[PDB]
């Protein structure tokens, strides 16, 4: 889910960088570091949105390199597991349903989905109907889900959705 | 341990900001319409737009005052921080719905109560 | 397991591997079956690339469990002349989508019913689940109508109607409208204007009565757009009359000039779909996923045709708001839910008809590879090399049967090559063989033939193509049947067998569809759908195969032409497989082919589909096998025909029907002595007495069984004719003649002032920069221009394929 946390990196600087540009230089080197990483602690992060304050640049004995405590304040998405969410059903295959949770992606095998939504390989289009044909869930639709379970993978979040529950398909 | 519904944060993600999937959009646009203009610089990652495109799906409202209200309709009462978001997101259409999807929701209001705040929400949709 | 049904069974064994199981007919199902798939198969295409034929070919293939190939090859007078080899696998192919087009209607059929027992439970569905689901000529128009039903009966599983019923001209009155091009449903006026209406509706989603409004016209846009007879016509709109716009995004503009292939497309303006080539719409969806081009598929108007008809004409004031408000309710219709969904039906269309090109442009190539002859068994020398740079050559000597008999490795540098000359013709008289066939990788191939010729003289020596010798030698089963010999040999046994027979190495080494898939049979290959590429090109192994007929005798003696037998018509992998199987383990050769079903356990089905694609050599028999022999089983010839064969026989010999003495298989055994005997047979009278007994028309049938016993299985390939030099120039170069662009940019190098510039090409070919250019024939040399040694890039002008020579430029102006 979207959060928005005020977070903190320290940032080394090689001394050529020094001269007028030196602080537009420390905020240009943060930028591109922290956008769309993720971690075991606070997740992936989106964006940074702004940067609250440089620290004092401690010059670090023996090496050029002075290092910055910069503060910033971005957003973040962490998913829980129990939350109910919305998503795009990308691909439906006979071993699992494949869904999009903005930059994660979830899947649902036929195990979690209850009998009614049987599968449709004949048809081009790969679908879960029913057997009369009124409730048809295919590719590219809004379908809620719960994550049951997350796992990231090396800076890599994947969580896994169910269809367990009443009310998880088209609005 | 860490389950939502049963309403376990750890301390760094119990006092942070929540945020609503249309009230990030605006945010993500803005940094779009930063970073599109201001050449000489870096073009944006796959990420962001990928996450512009989901938050863009489910962009309930798109003007910037829909949001607040939404929001102040909702801290007026003793709700969780969690429930804002997932509670004006999905935006569902019988209390029963919302209760039986959010475990946390049965017997923590009254049914009535709770489906007045849902049909506000429902009213606010565009 | 399913191999073991599969082989049990008595269908044919790719008819238990389709999806959808074949089910047989009714003859009133299969009528609407043949009409649905004429219409369909053989209507226009929206790019520029008799029913009763298909309805016997569709009740042979689901009701006899007849093969393509067994209706091609033995019932040409169902289908012929208006139906081929490849209309009936096309035919069978759309079988499979009807079928699913039916079992889909019959799942909305059954669902519309359902509703409709909901409803009277409880709009309503009167003719429409008739209407609708019985009219549903494509999956298109199938998703027309379940959404429409969506729209509406969605909401149950087990009030803005009124502005849009206030509306006038219901949605499906606007579709006939749009059908006809005319106002044929007149609008309904209110006595009032929309606001008032509004005031009735505003309560709390809507405050502010044009909120209702913008509702109200939304309701009425979404129930327009998924009314089914407003799809059909806008789709058909869509079908006609479509542009194709496309520009180059911020990453196209850079990487796409003069040599990328979205060059000449880079910039389109209105561009019709009907004007659309073989493959360039696949070409533009692939530059587009690449994301250096963005497209889009509109008419531009169509609107301001539509307008015309959801409106009213009196200037009342009071229906110019009514009249306004429709104008932007159809508005928001086609702008946000029809011409989107139309431009991606399109689009998919145009990429799929693109696909199909691409497919059919594999499977001719695989065609002209598999038609190609035998040469004119035969000893064959195959020589295969490299680079050659401090690398040698092999020289493999495969027998007549196909199997190598010996090699030869082929490795200042004058009398080198003078003993490799000398080896090589001490081994070319000491086996002697009939044919030479080199490799084809470069421009050495072109001295080696020479070198062969010249030894040869003092016996043929032709060039080959090395390609599938390539994926042989790369391929485990070159390392599975040569454990000893170098990778090298192993092109050389390739080429040789390749050249004794294409369908036979063509079927031995492109055992799997990873293996068929490393061919470059187009450009394009690799986009198009895996399955459809698969099922094409083993579709043309299937027809050369039963074209050719299968001799089993030499397949169970020769363990290498085993995968013949899996393309036989009615005999697959596993049918194939267990056929050899039941052979080896019997320890017997077949002396006849009747006896396929005597001694193994293959059903009747199976043995009328595959036993005329059987060949069994009887000139070949001879020790202890002389004690049992059908003289028929030798040809094209299938045992429920033996019988008219041997009247055939009888009648071209004149034999009194009223001698005991007339032997019909006698008169056979003298006929297949003496084959000249039946063109003194009229065939056509024959076959009308045959009619007249009651045994239907055979008179197609005749004219093979005669043609057969002229020559037992007379081969129809074009012989192995030597490439011309085109194609000597595009197999030893390795490109095509579009990759030779007149006027590419090409890094060539520059070799030596022979009066011009020789630069030689990393296409191996020979670059001769004009003296007009270099502007010295007896003026100092052009060393000014350029130095001697280096590399340089320039465009080419002219060529001398058969020289290989190719014109270049040295201005920058030609570059420009």
């Amino acid at each position: 889910m979207f959060y928005h946390i005020s977070l903190e990196h320290e940032i080394l600087l090689h001394p050529r960088y020094f001269g007028p540009n030196l602080l537009n230089t420390v905020k240009q080197k943060l930028f591109t570091e922290v956008e769309g990483t993720c971690t075991g602690k606070y997740g992936f992060v989106i964006a940074v949105t702004t940067i609250d304050n440089i620290g004092a640049g401690v010059i670090q004995p023996g090496r050029g390199f002075v290092l910055y405590p910069v503060k910033y304040k971005a957003i973040v998405f962490r998913p829980f597991k129990g939350e109910v969410v919305d998503a795009v059903v990308t691909q439906v295959n006979k071993v699992g349903l494949f869904t999009e949770i903005g930059p994660m992606s979830c899947f649902i095998s036929r195990h979690s989905i209850p009998s009614e939504m049987e599968f449709d390989p004949n048809s081009n289009p790969p679908c879960y109907k029913t057997m009369d044909e009124d409730i048809v869930i295919q590719q590219d639709d809004e379908i809620r889900l719960k994550i049951v379970g997350t796992r990231v993978d090396k800076n890599d979040i994947f969580a896994i959705g169910s269809l367990m529950d009443d009310y998880l398909g088209l609005v | 341990e860490e389950d939502a519904s049963q309403l376990i944060f750890p301390k760094e993600f119990e006092t942070a900001e929540t945020l609503l999937n249309s009230e990030v959009h605006m945010l993500l646009e803005h940094r779009k319409q930063q970073n599109e203009s201001a050449e000489d610089e870096q073009e944006l990652s796959e990420v962001f737009m990928k996450t512009l495109n989901y938050t863009a799906r489910f962009s309930r409202f798109k003007n910037r005052e829909t949001i607040a209200s939404v929001r102040s309709l909702l801290l007026q009462k003793k709700l969780h921080k969690f429930e804002l978001a997932c509670l004006a997101n999905l935006c569902p259409e019988t209390a029963e719905e919302s209760k039986a999807l959010i475990p946390s929701l049965e017997g923590r209001f009254e049914d009535e109560e709770l489906q007045q705040i849902l049909d506000d929400i429902q009213t606010k949709r565009s | 397991d399913q191999d073991n049904e599969i082989r049990a069974t008595d269908l044919p064994e790719r008819f238990q591997l389709r999806s959808i199981p074949v089910k047989g007919a009714e003859d009133d199902e299969l009528e609407e079956e043949a009409d649905w798939i004429y219409r369909n198969a053989f209507a226009t295409p929206t790019i520029s690339l008799t029913i009763q034929k298909i309805k016997e070919a569709l009740g042979f293939m689901r009701n006899q469990h007849f093969e393509v190939p067994f209706i091609a090859f033995y019932r040409k007078e169902y289908v012929e002349p208006e139906l081929h080899i490849n209309d009936l696998w096309r035919v069978w192919q759309w079988d499979e989508k009807w079928t699913q087009l039916r079992i889909r209607k019959e799942n909305l059929t059954r669902l519309f019913e359902k509703m409709q027992a909901y409803q009277y439970e409880q709009r309503a569905l009167d003719t429409t689940d008739m209407e609708r689901l019985k009219d549903v000529q494509s999956m298109d128009e199938l998703k027309d109508v379940y959404n429409h039903f969506l729209l509406y009966y969605g909401r149950d599983i087990p009030g803005l109607d009124g502005l849009a019923k206030k509306f006038g001209l219901t949605p499906e009155q606007f579709g006939e409208n749009l059908r006809d091009s005319y106002q044929r449903h007149e609008t309904e006026q209110f006595p009032a204007e929309p606001l008032e209406l509004a005031k009735d509706y505003v309560c709390s989603q809507f405050p502010t009565p044009e909120a209702v409004l913008e509702g109200a016209r939304y309701m009425v846009a979404l129930q327009i757009a998924r009314e089914p007879l407003v799809r059909q016509v806008l789709r058909q709109t869509f079908q006609e009359r479509a542009k194709l716009n496309i520009t180059p995004t911020k990453k196209g503009r850079k990487d796409v000039d003069e040599a990328h292939y979205a060059y000449s497309f880079k910039y389109l303006k209105n561009k019709p779909v009907k004007e659309l080539r073989d493959d360039q719409f696949l070409k533009i969806c692939l530059a587009e996923d690449e994301g250096l081009l963005t497209t889009d598929i509109s008419i531009d108007t169509y609107f301001e045709e539509i307008k015309q008809f959801y409106y009213r004409d009196e200037f009342s004031h009071q229906v110019q708001e009514w009249n306004r408000q429709r104008t932007m309710a159809i508005e928001r219709a086609l702008q946000q839910f029809l011409y989107v969904q139309m431009a991606k039906e399109l689009k998919n269309k145009l990429l799929a008809e693109a696909k199909e090109y691409v497919i059919k442009a594999c499977s001719r190539k695989l065609y002209n590879w598999l038609r190609v002859a035998p040469y004119r068994g035969i000893r064959v020398l195959g020589i295969a090399f490299s680079s050659a740079r401090d690398h040698p050559v092999f020289c493999a000597l495969v027998n007549g049967e196909g199997e190598v008999t010996d090699f030869l490795r082929l490795p200042e540098e004058r009398e080198k090559k003078a003993q490799d000359i000398e080896t090589l013709k001490k081994f070319l008289l000491n086996k002697k063989p009939h044919v030479v066939t080199v490799a084809g990788e470069n421009r050495d191939a072109q001295m080696l033939i020479e070198d062969v010729k010249r030894i040869v003289h003092e016996i043929g020596v032709e060039l080959v193509d090395n390609e599938l010798a390539i994926l042989y030698m790369n391929s485990k089963k070159s390392e599975a049947e040569f454990r000893d010999y170098p990778p090298v040999l192993r092109q050389a046994v390739s080429l040789a067998r390749r050249i004794q027979d294409p369908l036979i190495e063509f079927a031995q080494v492109c055992s799997s569809d990873e293996d068929i898939l490393c061919l470059k049979f187009h450009p394009l290959q690799e986009h198009v759908v895996k399955e459809e590429l698969l099922n094409a090109l083993y579709c043309e192994f299937i027809n050369r195969v039963n074209e050719v007929g299968v001799d089993v005798n030499r397949a169970i003696a020769h363990p290498y032409s085993q995968a013949l037998i899996q393309y036989v018509c009615g005999l697959g992998p596993r049918k194939g497989t267990h056929l050899l199987k039941i052979l080896k383990q019997n320890n017997t050769r077949l002396e006849s082919r009747t006896q396929l079903v005597t001694m193994c356990h293959m059903g009747p089905k199976v043995f009328m589909n595959c036993a005329g694609f059987l060949k069994i050599d009887t000139a070949s028999l001879g020790d202890s096998t002389d004690s049992y022999i059908e003289v028929l089983d030798g040809s094209r010839v299938h045992p429920e025909t033996y019988e008219w064969a041997r009247k055939m026989a009888v009648d071209a010999l004149e034999y009194d029907e009223s001698a005991e003495d007339a032997n019909p298989a006698g008169a056979l055994e003298e006929i297949l002595e003496n084959p000249e005997r039946l063109k003194d047979l009229d065939l056509d009278a024959f076959a009308e007495e045959l009619e007249r007994q009651g045994y239907g028309d055979k008179h197609i049938t005749l004219y093979d069984i005669r043609a057969e016993l002229s020559c037992r299985y007379k081969d129809l390939r074009t012989a192995y004719r030597s490439p011309n030099t085109e194609e000597i120039f595009n197999m030893l170069t390795k490109e095509t003649p579009e990759t030779f662009y007149i006027g590419k940019l090409i890094i060539c190098n520059v070799t030596g002032i022979a009066i011009g510039v020789k630069t030689r090409l990393d296409n191996g070919v020979t670059g001769f920069i004009p003296t007009k250019f270099l502007s010295d024939k007896v003026v100092k040399r052009p060393e000014e221009r350029v130095k001697v040694g280096m590399t340089v890039h320039c465009r080419i002008m002219k060529i001398d394929i058969e020289k290989f020579s190719a014109d270049l430029t040295c201005r920058t102006s030609d570059l420009m």
